[PDB]
């Protein structure tokens, strides 16, 4: 037992092929194996697919392939506005009372105050105010907080 | 040799049962004549029938389908006896 | 609220005019509208142009909401990581805002069968407050816990 | 879009003019050209056009074709998976049948007219009867099953399409129409009920898959089952949402029952192909339920899971075909010692089976997470039911792997160079989707 | 063609004979036993369902009692 | 008694007349068993031994129908809870007899 | 009516020539004269069919107008 | 919607209603209303009367089936050979028994349907299901094991099929027109008819 | 039985292989054979170690760019030697270092 020459750092005792890969027998004189008919077509077509997918995913401008990428700057701007507005809301208790009235008519709980602030420009609020479902007080409240 | 489905019954008994279909065969014209005649009269009468509920019609169709006997069935079982 | 056929055809003609005005100048952001087409239709499907434009506006808005929620989550995570053990007191507000954003994004277009997403247990807490008020005023005994000051890091 | 449709029409056309000896080479080159055209269609699809990326009409409502999120993913999946089917099939007759089936299926996905959709999908009805019922390796029973089930479901869908064309005056998806009728909803639904196997209308699928050639099985599981999700998203949810919401308790009952009964039935299977077929039936239930919730999370999750299945099931069917070629057996009891005898086949088999069990580094995990989230959005119990019963898939897969993994075997049955070439694209695609490039 | 049905008796002395066979009849559980165990195990599996049903019932009953009392207080007064 | 059929160089020919058996793909096929083949046949063709007996009807109804009933009842309960949670009026489901026409919530309306 | 009737007809004539060759066991390229004749005849027949369809569309528009359908100018434009 | 972000379909307001607008200026109906005979037969008020009005149909079907079987037996019997037995004595039971069984089953179905509808007081699917089930139970009195389950089901299903596609279907899809403008969508600019199309004259056969 | 001609190409039994143990030498596995010990292993291992160190360098670069420390360490941390984004240490009392 032990190592072959007693030293761990000695040349391996096996010379040859550990196994036959794909079951192919090495040519005696070292002649290369003839390539299969499909190898070139397969490699070109699939490599072209994967490379095209890579280039489209990364090369394309924002919002062409991934729609969320386009929305990121706009979300930052709305985040800034919302943050300023919420800060103003916390300070002024008169506005809070008016919104508590607006919320009740809209079948919303008091905690959903921040939610109303965050939906200033959304299908439900925009079309409800026009149609009459949403009380017109909300428009003034939003303007008081710089829209 | 391969696995095969088991056939219920003995060979000679099954063949004997099959041989009960080998009987004098009437011509189909005799049946057709009566069916054509009565069918024509039936179509004439049907115009005067009262309007029946869809449920009753469907039930009548079911009963007729259940009570219909295939021509082969009578042929195999027919016996010229009392 | 009733809509007469005369008014319906009038709105249809106005919608056609809006389409014609949009068609006059090319816009690469035609399907990312910043404003909806306001209407009082019983069904949006009646006016196809309004339906498609408003749907595109709703998609734009929802994408914006999703990105806003991701931004809110990033500030909450930074705030939580900076404060240390004082996170519970100092990060109540940021968390409140993040949870509000999550509710707005999920609830706006939940779907016909989806339930409201109660981020922060606000609805449950409200229900428990109402149940407590009723039990106390009517002299009943409540089998439910009383409402909580804080149920989550924020809401 | 126009390039993709033209390449699609050229692929069946090319066969008529080939030398009859160059058929396989020409077919492979055409398949790769169709894949490249699909990539071009993806490149020319701007996300800015939120509703439909591209719509083309060639003179009539029937010839209206267009690509949406569901359509784009399914079309890319079909173009990706077709080359594998092509190389696996030999003979002009087989090539002709396969190329006609593929052209019909790929044209159906992009069609935006219900009547045109029906015309294109059901054109490949006799071709499947002939393919599944081939002389030596086919079963007439399976052919009759699949054909009759398809005809009855598609005829119901056709009747609903005729009523919608009579009542509204058009049956094109691009025209907004809503219907509250339950007969019409049922007519459209029955097609989806049969095509995407749902208990008790799933019997046609396993028979067809077992007696179909490997190219046929790969195409069937990979994309034929997905054609249901295109019909749901494009031809059912826009018009018959009210009926899906009205029948949601029944839809949920039938989908969960399908998932449970199919899982239990998979436990009694001794044939590898039947195991893979019943796994597909179980997997289809989550996709169907998630789409029926009519939520953003559900539609996206269903499409994503469909892609994951369309990448994992062809792999298992390909490996099973390779093993059957090497051994002429599909009985798990005869196949033993595959770990020692086929270390390379075994590695890929284990990887694909892990993918089928929705492990984290596989696309199935992400897809399942999204679908479960959509169910949890509907109700917590809905999600819990599906999550709990997932163990049954583990029991059957573990038992199969254990039986195959060890024992005594005297035959070296490992994959050749051709077999590794055929699965390499599927492996790479699985890995890429697993890491999050969905 | 087919594999040989003749066994190998080389290792019979070392590892024992194959004469002893299994006593199992290879049949499954009785129908009566199965009904009991399915209708016992499945409810255990669906523990969340019963928790939700319990809480929902309690909530609805409380709400109905509250409404009843409210009505009573709103009638006289 | 055996020879290598495959040739990497591409000069592959099938020696159909060779006395020695080619080591082709058929070399590695597993030997079948008369009894295993009959078991496989019996398992697939199990519809022949199907018999309608009270035990069979009982087992089918109790597990298949029983699961379907439990699943429907659970789904109906979950729908009722969601309707109560959302604040929507009782929805007109297919088998539910409700004197209300509510089905799809209005997106514009605030519930 | 259809703006692609001529192209369709030419391609269909090709379909006839190739199909007839294939059914009889000959190759697609055989009998070249058949190809030109088929293409021309099918193109002309497709065009003629399109005029016939248009003519009966206009006859129908006349009939419906006589019956009392209040077709607008745009509707009268739909039927060339 | 054809997008992955918002739910597909749409929502219609329940508050907002659209005033009905006539399909055409003048409506000419070529569909005749139900006859007084149809209403009389359909009246289930008195179960005995209902049963006696509707049995003629079952009796006719039984007579046709019995005539069929009797003819099949008669055709085979040979004219050339003299027969000891009387043919009518052999054939008359066939026809009589078939007619009697058919009439009895139809009587059971009609009676149970009328009695359930009266006791319940409402026209419902259940009445047909219970009438079918009772008829199928009577059909399978002495039959082997599967038949007691199968016949009550098939028979109960038949009135369900009749109700769904004979009564509910037409009333459900009465509004759809096919000409002019789609029923729901009248805002759209489609040619408006002065009169409805009359594709056929009211039938008289 | 006369070993087949290809058997010359295949490798012998390694030193670690038990003499009684018989394995088929034709089977290929990516993880290696039954007992391995190939010739040229020392070079392969040196190449492996070099690829490991290069990948460690790339991983270190990536981590350093993405390692965000938002709260000051209580005392000096080793990361300061290599990363410049460490907040100045503050002790338990609060004094800056
Ligand atoms: C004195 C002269 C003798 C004649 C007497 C009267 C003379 C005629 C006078 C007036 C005739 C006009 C009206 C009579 C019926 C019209 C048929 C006809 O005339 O065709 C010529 C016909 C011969 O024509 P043929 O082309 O030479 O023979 C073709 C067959 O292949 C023949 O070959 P075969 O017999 O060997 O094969 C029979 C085959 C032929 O197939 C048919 O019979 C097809 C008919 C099916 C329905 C027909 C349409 C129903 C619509 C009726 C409309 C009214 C209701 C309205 C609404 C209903 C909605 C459906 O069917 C079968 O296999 C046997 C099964 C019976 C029906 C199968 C359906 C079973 C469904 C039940 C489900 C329960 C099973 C569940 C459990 C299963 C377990 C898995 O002559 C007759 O048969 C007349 C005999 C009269 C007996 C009819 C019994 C009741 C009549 C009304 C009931 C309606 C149902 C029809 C049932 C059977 C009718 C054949
Ligand atoms: C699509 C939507 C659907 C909606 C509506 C659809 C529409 C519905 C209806 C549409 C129907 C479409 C499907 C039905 C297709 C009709 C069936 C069919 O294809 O033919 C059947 C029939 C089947 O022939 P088969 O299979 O051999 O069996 C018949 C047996 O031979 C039996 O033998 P046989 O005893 O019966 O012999 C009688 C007959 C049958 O005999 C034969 O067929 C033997 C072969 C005829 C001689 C070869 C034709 C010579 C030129 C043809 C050009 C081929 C170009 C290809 C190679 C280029 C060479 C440079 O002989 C004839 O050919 C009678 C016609 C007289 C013309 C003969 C040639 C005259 C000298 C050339 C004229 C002008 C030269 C200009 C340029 C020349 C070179 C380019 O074909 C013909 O009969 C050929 C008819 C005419 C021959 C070609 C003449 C074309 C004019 C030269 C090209 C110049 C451009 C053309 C435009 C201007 C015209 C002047
Ligand atoms: C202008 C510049 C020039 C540029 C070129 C542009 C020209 C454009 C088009 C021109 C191309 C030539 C057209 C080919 C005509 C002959 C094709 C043929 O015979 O097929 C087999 C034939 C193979 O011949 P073969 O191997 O030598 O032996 C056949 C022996 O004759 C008999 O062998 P067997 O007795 O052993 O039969 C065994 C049979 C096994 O038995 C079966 O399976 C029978 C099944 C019945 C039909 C299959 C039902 C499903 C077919 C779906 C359609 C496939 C497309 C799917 C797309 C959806 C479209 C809605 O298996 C097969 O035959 C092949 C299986 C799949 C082929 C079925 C597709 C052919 C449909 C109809 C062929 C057209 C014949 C018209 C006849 C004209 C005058 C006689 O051709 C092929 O290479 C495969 C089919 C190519 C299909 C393209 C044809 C268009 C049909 C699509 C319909 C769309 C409307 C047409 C508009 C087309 C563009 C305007
Ligand atoms: C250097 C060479 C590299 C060699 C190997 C790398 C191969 C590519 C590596 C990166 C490329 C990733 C692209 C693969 C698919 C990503 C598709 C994708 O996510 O974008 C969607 C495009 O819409 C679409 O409709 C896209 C449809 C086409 C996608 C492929 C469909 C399946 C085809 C077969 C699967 C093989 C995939 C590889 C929209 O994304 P989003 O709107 O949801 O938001 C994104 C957040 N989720
Ligand atoms: C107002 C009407 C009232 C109701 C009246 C109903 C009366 C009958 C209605 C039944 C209509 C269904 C049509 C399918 C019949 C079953 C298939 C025939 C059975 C059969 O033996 O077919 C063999 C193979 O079929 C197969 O292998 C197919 C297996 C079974 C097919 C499953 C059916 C599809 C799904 C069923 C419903 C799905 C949704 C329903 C909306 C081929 O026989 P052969 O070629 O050797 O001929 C030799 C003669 N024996
Ligand atoms: C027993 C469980 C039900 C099995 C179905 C499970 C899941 C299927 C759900 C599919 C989703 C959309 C389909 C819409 C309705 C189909 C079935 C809904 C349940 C149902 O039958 O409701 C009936 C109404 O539906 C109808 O009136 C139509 C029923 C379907 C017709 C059957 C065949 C139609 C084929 C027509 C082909 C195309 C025709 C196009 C013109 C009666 O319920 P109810 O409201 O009266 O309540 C009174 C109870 N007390
Ligand atoms: C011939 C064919 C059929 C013959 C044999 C059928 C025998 C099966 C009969 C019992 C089957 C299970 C029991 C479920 C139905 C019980 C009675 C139905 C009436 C009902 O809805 O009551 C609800 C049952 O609780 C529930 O909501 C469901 C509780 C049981 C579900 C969990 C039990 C097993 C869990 C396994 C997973 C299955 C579900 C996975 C999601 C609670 O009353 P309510 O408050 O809702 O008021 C609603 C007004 N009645
Ligand atoms: C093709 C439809 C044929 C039915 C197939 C069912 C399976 C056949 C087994 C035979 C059983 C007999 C038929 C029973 C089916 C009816 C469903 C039972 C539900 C039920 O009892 O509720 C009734 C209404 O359902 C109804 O009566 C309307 C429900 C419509 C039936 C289901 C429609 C879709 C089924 C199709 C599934 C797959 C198609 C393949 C066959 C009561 O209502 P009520 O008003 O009386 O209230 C009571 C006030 N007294």
């Amino acid at each position: 037992s032990g190592h072959p020459n007693g030293s761990f750092w000695s040349e391996g005792t096996q010379v040859g092929l550990n196994g036959f890969k794909y079951g192919e027998i090495p040519l005696p004189n070292g002649q290369p194996r003839k390539k299969l008919w499909l190898e070139n077509i397969w490699n070109i077509g699939y490599g072209g697919f994967f490379l095209g997918a890579f280039c489209l995913y990364y090369g394309a401008p924002p919002g062409h392939v991934i729609p969320s990428q386009w929305a990121t700057p706009k979300a930052k701007d709305e985040y800034a506005v919302d943050m300023k507005m919420i800060d103003k809301y916390n300070e002024r208790p008169d506005l809070q009372a008016r919104l508590s009235i607006v919320l009740k008519d809209l079948n919303m709980i008091e905690e959903e105050a921040y939610d109303l602030i965050m939906m200033r420009k959304d299908y439900k609020v925009l079309l409800g105010l026009h149609s009459g479902r949403v009380p017109a007080d909300l428009k003034a409240i939003y303007e008081e907080l710089e829209a | 040799d391969e696995p095969k489905h088991q056939i219920p019954g003995n060979a000679l008994d099954n063949w004997a049962f099959l041989r009960t279909y080998a009987k004098p065969l009437p011509d189909m014209i005799h049946y057709y004549y009566y069916v054509y005649l009565f069918g024509f009269f039936f179509v004439y009468k049907v115009a005067d029938f009262p309007e029946y509920s869809p449920r009753v019609l469907v039930m009548a169709a079911l009963i007729g389908s259940l009570f219909y006997v295939r021509r082969d069935w009578v042929h195999r079982e027919f016996k010229d006896s009392p | 609220t009733t809509a007469t056929i005369e008014e319906r055809r009038a709105f249809h003609k106005e919608v056609l005019d809006i389409v014609q005005s949009k068609l006059a100048n090319k816009n690469s952001e035609w399907a990312r509208p910043e404003e909806p087409i306001l209407h009082n239709l019983k069904s949006e499907k009646e006016e196809p142009h309004v339906y498609y434009h408003n749907n595109n506006f709703r998609v734009t808005r929802q994408l914006i909401h999703f990105e806003k929620t991701k931004i809110f989550e990033d500030e909450l995570d930074k705030c939580m990581r900076t404060h240390g053990e004082a996170k519970y007191r100092k990060c109540q507000e940021i968390a409140k805002r993040f949870q509000a954003s999550c509710r707005v994004a999920s609830n706006l277009e939940r779907g016909p069968n989806a339930r409201k997403r109660d981020v922060g247990f606000i609805y449950q807490n409200n229900k428990l407050r109402e149940l407590e008020k009723d039990a106390k005023e009517l002299g009943l005994n409540n089998p439910f816990p009383p409402s909580s000051p804080r149920t989550t890091i924020g809401y | 879009m126009s390039l993709y449709l033209f390449m699609l029409f050229l692929q069946p056309l090319s066969l008529s003019f080939v030398s009859r000896s160059f058929s396989k080479i020409s077919s492979l080159m055409m398949s790769f050209a169709t894949l490249w055209s699909a990539v071009y269609m993806w490149f020319t699809s701007n996300g800015a056009n939120q509703t439909f990326y591209q719509v083309v009409s060639w003179g009539s409502d029937w010839s209206t074709f267009g690509v949406c999120y569901t359509s784009l993913y399914i079309s890319l999946l079909c173009a990706f998976i077709f080359p594998i089917c092509v190389i696996l099939v030999q003979g002009y007759r087989a090539l002709s049948i396969l190329i006609c089936i593929q052209t019909a299926v790929s044209l159906s996905i992009v069609s935006l007219h219900m009547l045109a959709f029906y015309a294109l999908f059901e054109s490949s009805l006799l071709l499947f009867f002939i393919l599944i019922g081939r002389r030596k390796y086919g079963s007439l029973s399976a052919a009759y099953n699949i054909s009759i089930y398809t005809f009855i479901s598609a005829l119901g869908f056709l009747i609903s399409a005729f009523w919608l064309n009579w009542s509204f005056g058009s049956v094109c998806a691009l025209l907004p129409n809503e219907e509250a009728n339950s007969f019409v909803a049922f007519g459209i639904f029955i097609l989806l009920w049969v095509k995407a196997p749902l208990v008790p209308f799933h019997l046609w699928l396993p028979e067809a898959h077992v007696y179909a050639p490997t190219a046929g099985s790969v195409l069937l599981a990979g994309v034929l089952l997905k054609i249901s999700i295109v019909g749901l998203h494009v031809f059912f949810l826009p018009i018959c949402a009210s009926s899906i919401v009205k029948a949601f308790p029944l839809i949920l009952s039938i989908c969960l029952g399908s998932f449970i009964f199919s899982s239990f039935s998979t436990l009694k299977q001794i044939d590898l192909k039947k195991i893979v077929a019943y796994s597909s039936i179980s997997h289809m239930a989550i996709v169907f339920l998630s789409s029926a919730t009519n939520s953003g999370l559900g539609i996206q999750g269903a499409v994503l899971y469909c892609i994951a299945h369309g990448l994992i099931s062809p792999g298992l069917f390909l490996l099973v075909g390779i093993l059957y070629k090497n051994t002429n057996t599909k009985l798990v009891f005869y196949l033993r010692g595959l770990s020692q005898q086929a270390p390379v086949w075994w590695s890929v088999w284990v990887f694909f089976m892990l993918g089928n069990l929705a492990f984290p580094l596989f696309p199935n995990f992400i897809a399942e997470v999204v679908c479960l989230s959509a169910l949890f959005k509907n109700h917590e119990l809905y999600a819990y039911a599906f999550i709990f019963f997932s163990f049954v898939g583990t029991v059957y897969s573990s038992t199969v792997l254990g039986r195959l993994k060890g024992g005594v075997s005297s035959q070296c049955v490992d994959a050749s160079r051709l077999d590794v070439i055929s699965w390499n694209p599927l492996v790479l695609a699985t890995v890429v989707t697993g890491i999050g490039y969905m | 063609n087919y594999a040989s049905l003749k066994a190998d008796t080389s290792m019979d002395h070392v590892f024992g004979d194959s004469t002893n066979k299994l006593n199992y009849d290879f049949q499954l559980m009785s129908s009566k036993e199965a009904f009991f165990w399915n209708y016992t195990l499945y409810p255990i599996v669906g523990f969340p369902i019963f928790l939700y049903l319990y809480q929902f019932n309690k909530l609805e009953n409380f709400e109905a009692e509250i409404a009843a009392a409210k009505a009573a207080k709103a009638a006289s007064e | 008694s055996s020879r290598i059929a495959g040739d990497t160089t591409g000069k592959y020919t099938p020696n159909i007349f060779s006395p020695e058996t080619p080591m082709d793909r058929s070399f590695s096929h597993v030997p079948k068993n008369p009894f295993w083949e009959a078991w496989v046949f019996r398992r697939d063709n199990i519809q022949r031994e199907f018999v309608w007996t009270w035990q069979t009807i009982f087992d089918l109804a109790t597990f298949v129908g029983g699961l379907y009933v439990a699943m429907y009842a659970t789904a109906s309960f979950c729908s009722r809870q969601n309707d109560k949670r959302n604040g929507y009026p009782e929805r007109n489901y297919y088998f539910s007899d409700s004197k209300s026409n509510f089905v799809i919530p209005d997106e514009r309306e605030f519930y | 009516g259809w703006e692609y009737a001529g192209t369709y007809g030419a391609l269909c004539g090709m379909v006839y020539a190739i199909g007839s060759n294939v059914i009889s066991g000959r190759a697609w390229f055989r009998r070249p004269w058949v190809h030109v004749t088929s293409v021309t005849l099918s193109y002309l027949g497709s065009k003629l069919l399109d005029e016939v369809q248009d003519t009966y569309y206009l006859e129908h528009l006349k009939r419906v107008e006589r019956k009392g359908l209040q077709v607008t100018e745009e509707h009268k434009k739909l039927f060339s | 919607t054809f997008n992955y972000v918002i739910p597909y379909g749409g929502s219609s307001s329940y508050t907002i209603n659209n005033e009905p607008v006539k399909a055409e200026e003048v409506t000419v109906d070529f569909s005749k209303e139900p006859s007084a005979s149809s209403l009389k037969l359909a009246d289930k008020s008195d179960w005995i009367a209902y049963t006696f009005n509707n049995v003629p149909l079952m009796a006719t079907v039984g007579l046709l089936a019995g005539a069929h079987e009797a003819f099949l037996h008669y055709e085979r019997t040979p004219i050339y050979g003299k027969r000891t037995y009387n043919i009518i004595k052999k054939l008359a039971p066939i026809v009589i028994n078939k007619t009697a069984y058919a009439t009895l089953l139809g009587a059971i179905f009609c009676a149970t349907d009328a009695l359930y509808e009266n006791y319940s007081g409402k026209k419902s699917y259940t009445s047909g299901m219970v009438a079918g089930a009772a008829t199928g139970a009577v059909f399978a009195i002495g039959r082997p094991l599967p038949q007691p389950l199968v016949w009550p089901l098939v028979f109960a299903a038949a009135p369900v099929i009749a109700d769904l596609f004979g009564e509910v279907y037409p009333e459900s899809m009465k509004s759809a027109r096919g000409y002019g403008t789609p029923y729901g969508f009248e805002n759209l600019d489609d040619a408006v008819p002065t009169r409805n199309p009359i594709r056929r004259n009211p039938h008289h056969y | 039985v006369p070993e087949p001609p290809y058997a010359k190409y295949l490798a012998n039994k390694s030193h670690y292989c038990p003499p009684d143990f018989h394995y088929s030498r034709e089977i290929y596995a990516p993880y290696g054979g039954y007992f391995n010990d190939p010739k040229g292993w020392r070079t392969n291992t040196a190449i492996a170690t070099l690829v490991m160190l290069a990948g460690a360098y790339a991983v270190f670069c990536f981590g350093n760019a993405r390692e965000e420390r938002l709260r000051a360490p209580k005392g000096w941390i080793p990361s300061q030697l290599w990363n410049d984004n460490v907040p100045t240490p503050v002790d338990y009392r609060g004094k800056v270092l």
